[PDB]
């Protein structure tokens, strides 16, 4: 019964899907997308790995607990408001940041954006908590 | 065989740094370069110079284009055919393939030919079983195609 | 053409409505699924619905889309979507424990 | 022109509603769905041609992984169970 | 519109869509018909993007890869789903219109 | 047909410009009829027999009440006196004072951003519901 | 600075998130949601004095102008409501340190209880239609999880019952904003309450206006749509439903007050009318329930039902005495019945059981309990020198003066009847000889129970404090255009 | 172990054609996109996710670097002493490894190690002869340090 279609299909799969998940989520204040869509799919390619394999598997693959992500994305909307709050203005004001953590010199983003990564991370979460919570019920 | 073309890039990499000027013509000039110097060096590496197997994977390419316009010329002629005179089956067919991408584009390639659809490869990585659209027409033909199919796919990974 | 939104939401309505006074529970979670969708529709419907660009300031059109109802129907549509598999999940609970689907036999 | 090769795969969608209607196994109901949802983004394709605009081709690359997706979900669940294994 | 080429993929996919759906309908059993849907939806949604992606490339002078991306993730992926509902078909003890010399 | 009825309302979204709702439409559509046919095949198979919805008259004639009730309004309002709408300022202030060209992703995080936080936190509590119902078996 | 108006909403919610963290260690998550719900306490003070020294307090979330963002209002009624809100979560928190065991707090439960209290703080303060919307579902979404969590029969049967009726409300509030919308084109509540003013002579708003009636009558439970409510209150523990009769009825009952106070006022007769009736069945519902029971629970769900009709009736009458009567009822009522909760789950902790009929004679070993109960009960009732005394004496007043001598007399008569209901409770439980239970010390949750009691009774005493807030309340409820030109700068 | 480098570049490649700009910027960041993704695919290739070697070959660029400082300064102080107290020595060492390449890298670093020089490696790819500056002080220690290098050069190919 061995799947070695299936296990090829979905190797050569997952990545175009990931790249089309984060494609969705980078371009989704100047074309349609954003953060729901593209964490929906991030969560769907993760769903197709989940398909192809067990479910030890693929928290040996990704090894990620959701519930963590969850939080860290409802923290990541909750800071930017509060970033926003102490500077004279309120509450989520949206200005722009740089970012040189040093990784690509002064990256001067706006602030939406990272709401938006609040919201990808907190969908992949809820989608992947959801559907492995169902799967190893019994 | 991807390890000559990274030493081919790499060394492109160096033939743009040894001047000081970084530009995609550059590039494909350290490419040319490297691929002479590569072609030079072929009895250190122990697989192939890596030019054939690019060729024979856009041989492979073309013939999942052509299989797949006979498949659909083939599926056009059955359906507006008076539909009573199809003949089909199931048969097994032998296997040397030994890696599951190997078996799996030899499958993808034999599903997209005109006649033929995958069902059942084998526990072992030995024999396939497969559903014959029109038994008498195509089933000793067909298994020429695709012991040809097979023979580039063994002389892709050399 | 929001005539023919109008009755085609009616329907979704009624539809809804006749499914949720039903005697099985998937029964009525379908009735729900047909309220949301009603009521999503009713949402676009009464935005408007007149000939313009999608809302994209890239395609430089005379005239838009409303932008407000379509921003409203995502916000209750993912609002939706939690509350649904919450309650199907419940209802999975509730086969899974209690063991039976009959809604007037819940007692 | 782009109407007539709408009410081609309007009707083509039709044929593929009557095979998902009636047909006794489940396997072609699978089938015909799988194919029904195809040519839904090659409405949407068309569609997107008619209406003069490029902003929906993320619907169909969403409509053939969400196709995709689908079908290797049910076609596990025909298999002997379920649709997602326990760990060992 | 004005080109031939764009016009004539269009209809040549929709044409072989449509052959899909009457060979869907027409096919007495499962593996028939999924031979008919497969090759023929796959290479008719294939040849209906193409004419979209060389639309939009000509008469906007935009290159849109979504497309393209899409049409080799469409030729991937139906042939591997007709093969897991053959497979899944196969299986389940189903078996249709007067089995030949077939092998288990 | 529920997932016919939630696939063609997504072709509703393609085909009235809207295409922010077809994708999450069509993805949130997939995913609830899986979790409809989870909750489908797991019924008890005693009491179960496969019966069709019975009919009674006052629930049809409720039904098409709401249902009759619910359009004649919306034609009322839909087709009276009218002030127009506040989108031109999201038309003209999208790029102008936001950085963005999408609007339906402008208005969900950067000028009405209060309240996508709390649908964050609405499928929060769900997915840590769920999680918390099928875990916790005390009885 | 400006910002304190969020910090309601801010604080439960930035715990709720730290608290999902950490699950199994149990004192911390104690700790932390006892730390942040004093927190809540004090800042809610805080911007109670804010709102009373200076003017009506309203933010804009961005640095967008008012019609088109999102604005927070804050004006004394709802500081009150959270402060209220804020000293009822706190007295149930401690409570649930005492009574809910391990594994039910293992699981997440303070999380939910304060993305319960997120919920309700944010729907007593904000200006749109669709942010109420959103954080009913919210409050309503934290609610389903909570009567659920545990998973026995009762509260998993009774949880589908409750999620259905508020599904089936919530598609109701979403189609109430699409007509709405497609008669005004605005969200805020200001500007589509100038442009309803602009033209109130259309027969379209009144149909809105009973719709919303109806929508905010299935949130808090008004005849003839409170049927979900016995069985769905029947169902959950004891601090999560004293959460639930504290808080979540009365937000349905606010919003019908900022609804017909601020939105539709042109046409007031017929929807006046309404209320008048719809109340007056409330109230007959809540007493014939409150004395058909012996059974505690339902005696206080009932009681709960004939407090909000007696609130609704004095919002059906556009006097500034009787919406200065039901601000101070409700107030004191929220208190109340999460003090009456409290109290049932306490002496069912002794009982081992809920029937009236099972046991007798408490007084002779639980004479604190027994006294603070009976304390509780002539509070309820509206004896004088106790809490809710003047709301209804200014009720009655204002109907008097109105010409509702029928009305008026109802409303004495269900004090009458939901007095006899308690201490019906008090005279067969606590008098009588020893039969019913056995001697168990209690320990530690009788307290929050006694500073609800202290508050009450301080409350009762001094009206003369606590009423130049809900004076400065009622001057901006009877004249929205205050309202208005705060906002619409 | 080049495959995967390969296979990350093509991947910043399908990237770049995502969209439609074209730089050295979208390039890092499709490359870095894909170092994810090829973290997630760990499960089907078979020798090593691919940090690990480039962090090995910066290890070995490092040891390189420091045992050439280490051995002039060791041959500083053999020079400038008074030059009858040095043991000379040859001595064999049993070895491990196969291929050629780690055989040649493995005596291009014990050649430059401080004390130490090469000469007949056997015909067999099963021993080599190593002619030691001084005999009793680095005879046991630095054949520690050779075993620690060759331990190094095992883990850098799995
Ligand atoms: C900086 C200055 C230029 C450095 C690079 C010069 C060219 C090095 C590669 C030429 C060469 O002989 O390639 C292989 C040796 O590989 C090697 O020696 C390993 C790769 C060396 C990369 C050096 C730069 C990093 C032969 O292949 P082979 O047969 O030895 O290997 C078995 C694989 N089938
Ligand atoms: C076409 C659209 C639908 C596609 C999916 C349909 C097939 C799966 C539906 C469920 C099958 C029946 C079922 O409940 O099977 C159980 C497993 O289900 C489960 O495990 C339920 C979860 C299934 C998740 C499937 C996800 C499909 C794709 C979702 C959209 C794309 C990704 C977006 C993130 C096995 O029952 P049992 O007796 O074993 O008991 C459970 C403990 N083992
Ligand atoms: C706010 C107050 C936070 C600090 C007090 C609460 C935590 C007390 C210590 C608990 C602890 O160490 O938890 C670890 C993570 O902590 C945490 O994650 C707690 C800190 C939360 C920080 C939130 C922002 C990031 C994981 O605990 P474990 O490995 O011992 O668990 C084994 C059984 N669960
Ligand atoms: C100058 C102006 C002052 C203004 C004040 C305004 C505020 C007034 C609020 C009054 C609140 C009273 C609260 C109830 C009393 C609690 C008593 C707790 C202890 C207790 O039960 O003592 C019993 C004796 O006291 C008793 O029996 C006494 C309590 C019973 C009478 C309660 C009368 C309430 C009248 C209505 C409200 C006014 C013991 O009795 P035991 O025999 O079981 O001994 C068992 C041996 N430990
Ligand atoms: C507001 C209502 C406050 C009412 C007055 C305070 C009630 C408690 C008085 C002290 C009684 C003994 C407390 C013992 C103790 O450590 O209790 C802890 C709770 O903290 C507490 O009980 C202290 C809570 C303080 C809340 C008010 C803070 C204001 C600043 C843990 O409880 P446990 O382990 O004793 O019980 C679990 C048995 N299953
Ligand atoms: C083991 C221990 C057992 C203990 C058991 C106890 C059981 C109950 C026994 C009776 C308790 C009696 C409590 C008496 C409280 C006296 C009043 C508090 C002082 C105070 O500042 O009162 C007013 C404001 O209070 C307020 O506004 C506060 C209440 C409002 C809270 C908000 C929520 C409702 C101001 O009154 P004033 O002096 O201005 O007016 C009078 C003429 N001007
Ligand atoms: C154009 C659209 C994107 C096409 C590329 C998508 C990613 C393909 C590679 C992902 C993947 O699974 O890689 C390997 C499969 O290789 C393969 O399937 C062969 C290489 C595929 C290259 C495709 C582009 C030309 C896994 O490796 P493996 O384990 O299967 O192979 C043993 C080697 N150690
Ligand atoms: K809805
Ligand atoms: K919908």
């Amino acid at each position: 019964r061995n799947d070695v279609i299936l296990r090829t299909t979905t190797a050569v799969v997952t990545p175009i899907i990931v790249l089309f998940s984060v494609q969705l989520f980078f371009a989704g204040h100047y074309y349609p997308g954003g953060g729901f869509i593209g964490g929906l799919m991030t969560a769907g390619a993760i769903v197709l790995l989940l398909l192809a394999f067990d479910i030890e598997t693929v928290r040996k693959m990704v090894p990620i607990n959701y519930k963590w992500l969850v939080a860290i994305g409802l923290l990541f909307a909750v800071g930017t408001g509060m970033s926003s709050m102490f500077l004279d203005r309120p509450f989520l004001t949206h200005a722009y940041k740089y970012v040189h953590l040093p990784l690509l010199d002064h990256t001067s983003l706006h602030t939406a954006v990272l709401f938006d990564l609040g919201v990808y991370f907190v969908v992949v979460g809820v989608t992947m908590i959801i559907i492995e919570t169902i799967g190893e019920s019994d | 065989m991807a390890f000559q073309i990274l030493l081919n890039v790499i060394l492109a990499f160096v033939w743009m740094f040894l001047t000081v000027s970084f530009d995609g013509a550059s590039f494909l000039v350290g490419y040319m370069i490297g691929l002479f110097i590569l072609f030079i060096l072929r009895r250190f590496f122990h697989s192939r110079f890596y030019l054939v197997p690019v060729f024979v994977i856009i041989k492979l390419l073309f013939i999942f284009f052509k299989e797949l316009i006979l498949s659909n010329i083939a599926v056009a002629k059955v359906v507006m055919q008076r539909s009573l005179t199809i003949q089909p089956a199931i048969f097994a067919l032998p296997t040397e393939l030994k890696k599951e991408w190997e078996i799996t584009v030899l499958a993808m390639l034999i599903t997209l030919t005109p006649g033929t659809l995958v069902l059942d490869v084998s526990d072992d990585g030995s024999t396939l079983y497969i559903h014959a659209l029109n038994s008498p027409d195509v089933h000793e033909a067909i298994e020429s195609i695709k012991q040809s199919f097979e023979k580039t796919i063994m002389e892709v990974s050399k | 053409m929001e005539l023919l939104m109008i009755v085609v939401i009616g329907c979704l309505f009624a539809a809804a409505t006749y499914l949720l006074l039903s005697k099985s529970l998937l029964r009525i979670i379908i009735g729900t699924g047909l309220l949301s969708h009603g009521a999503h529709l009713l949402l676009l419907t009464m935005g408007g619905l007149k000939a313009g660009a999608p809302p994209l300031l890239g395609e430089k059109a005379s005239r838009y889309v409303d932008p407000l109802p379509q921003a409203l129907i995502l916000t209750a549509i993912v609002i939706s979507f939690g509350v649904t598999a919450f309650f199907l999940v419940l209802a999975y609970r509730s086969y899974q424990e209690i063991g039976t689907d009959h809604m007037e036999g819940m007692k | 022109m782009l109407n007539i090769a709408l009410v081609i795969l309007s009707l083509a969608m039709v044929g593929f509603l009557y095979r998902v209607v009636k047909g006794p196994s489940t396997a072609d109901r699978i089938i015909a769905l799988d194919a029904m949802g195809i040519t839904l983004a090659g409405i949407v394709a068309i569609v997107s041609m008619l209406l003069n605009t490029s902003a929906f081709l993320d619907v169909i690359l969403l409509i053939g992984i969400l196709a995709f997706v689908g079908t290797v979900a049910f076609a596990k669940f025909l298999e002997k169970g379920v649709v997602i294994e326990r760990g060992n | 519109i004005a080109n031939a080429l764009v016009v004539v993929l269009i209809l040549l996919g929709a044409v072989l869509t449509l052959l899909s759906a009457v060979g869907a309908i027409r096919l007495p059993d499962v593996y028939t018909r999924s031979h008919a849907i497969s090759k023929s939806t796959t290479l008719g949604i294939m040849c209906i993007l193409l004419g979209a992606f060389l639309h939009f490339f000509i008469e906007n002078n935009h290159f849109n890869s979504r497309l393209l991306l899409g049409i080799v993730f469409i030729f991937m992926t139906s042939p591997v789903a007709a093969h897991l509902i053959s497979r899944a078909a196969y299986y389940a003890n189903v078996e249709r219109w007067e089995g030949t010399v077939r092998d288990d | 047909s529920l997932g016919a009825v939630g696939y063609a309302v997504a072709l509703f979204f393609v085909l009235f410009r809207a295409p922010d709702l077809a994708l999450t439409q069509l993805v949130i559509e997939t995913i609830s009829v899986a979790l409809f046919l989870l909750c489908f095949y797991h019924l008890p198979k005693f009491t179960q027999k496969q019966e069709s919805v019975r009919f009674h008259l006052g629930n049809a004639l409720v039904s098409l009440a709401v249902g009759m009730t619910m359009s004649i309004i919306a034609f009322l309002a839909y087709a009276g006196k009218h002030f127009d709408s506040i989108s031109q300022y999201y038309v003209d202030n999208t790029y102008e004072k936001a950085a963005g060209k999408n609007m339906v992703n402008v208005i969900l995080v950067d000028f009405r951003g209060f309240d996508t936080l709390f649908e964050i936190c609405v499928l929060a509590i769900a997915a840590l519901g769920i999680y918390a119902m099928v875990k916790l078996r005390l009885a | 600075m400006s910002n304190l108006l969020l910090l309601p909403i801010v604080i439960p919610l930035v715990t709720a998130i730290v608290l999902i963290f950490f699950p199994k260690h149990v004192f911390w998550q104690r700790v932390v949601s006892l730390a942040a719900t004093v927190g809540l306490v004090v800042a809610s003070g805080a911007l109670l004095h804010r709102v009373h020294t200076d003017g009506i307090q309203t933010l804009n979330v961005g640095n967008w102008p008012a019609p088109f963002g999102i604005t927070l209002v804050s004006d004394s009624l709802s500081a009150l409501l959270v402060l209220t809100t804020s000293i009822i979560a706190l007295a149930c928190l401690v409570y649930s340190f005492y009574a809910i065991g391990h594994k039910r707090e293992t699981f997440y439960y303070y999380s939910f209880f304060q993305f319960l209290i997120v919920g309700v703080n944010g729907a007593f303060t904000t200006g749109d239609l669709f942010n109420l919307f959103v954080f009913f579902e919210v409050m309503l979404m934290s609610s389903y999880v909570l009567l659920v969590l545990g998973g026995t029969k009762i509260q998993l049967r009774e949880t589908i019952k409750y999620t259905l009726v508020n599904v089936i409300s919530s598609a109701l509030f979403v189609v109430a904003v699409a007509y709405l919308y497609a008669v005004t084109g605005t969200l805020n509540m200001a500007h589509l309450a100038d442009r309803i003013n602009a033209l109130g002579s259309s027969p379209i708003l009144t149909v809105i206006a009973v719709l919303f009636i109806i929508v905010f009558g299935l949130k808090g439970a008004i005849f003839p749509l409170y049927f979900w409510l016995p069985g769905a209150y029947y169902a959950p523990p004891t601090p999560v439903l004293a959460l639930f009769g504290g808080l979540l009825t009365k937000v349905g009952v606010y919003s019908i007050l900022r609804t017909f106070t601020l939105l539709f006022t042109h046409d007031a007769a017929y929807t006046h009318t309404l209320l008048a009736w719809l109340a007056l069945g409330t109230i007959i519902i809540g007493v014939i329930g409150a004395v058909a029971y012996n059974d505690m629970r339902y005696i206080v769900i009932y009681n709960i039902i004939a407090a909000v009709g007696v609130m609704i009736f004095g919002i059906s009458i556009m006097t500034p005495e009787s919406v200065e009567g039901t601000i101070f009822y409700l107030l004191q009522d929220m208190v109340m019945k999460a003090m009456l909760f409290l109290f049932v789950g306490i002496i069912f902790s002794i009982t081992r059981s809920n029937d009236i009929r099972s046991f007798s004679g408490l007084i002779t070993s639980y004479p604190l309990l027994g006294w603070a109960f009976f304390i509780a009960a002539l509070s309820l009732a509206g004896i004088p020198p106790l809490s809710g005394f003047i709301g209804k004496l200014l009720i009655v007043k204002a109907s008097f003066d109105a010409q509702l001598i029928f009305e008026a007399i109802v409303i004495l008569l269900s004090s009458l009847l939901v007095l006899y209901s308690v201490m019906k409770i008090f005279m067969n439980g606590f008098w009588g000889e020893k039969k019913g239970f056995e001697q168990k010390q209690v320990d530690g949750r009788l307290f929050p129970v006694l500073f609800l009691l202290v508050l009450s009774v301080a409350y009762g005493i001094g009206i003369e404090f606590v009423r130049p807030f809900v004076l400065d309340a009622v001057n901006v409820l009877v004249d929205p255009s205050m309202y208005i030109e705060a906002v619409l700068k």
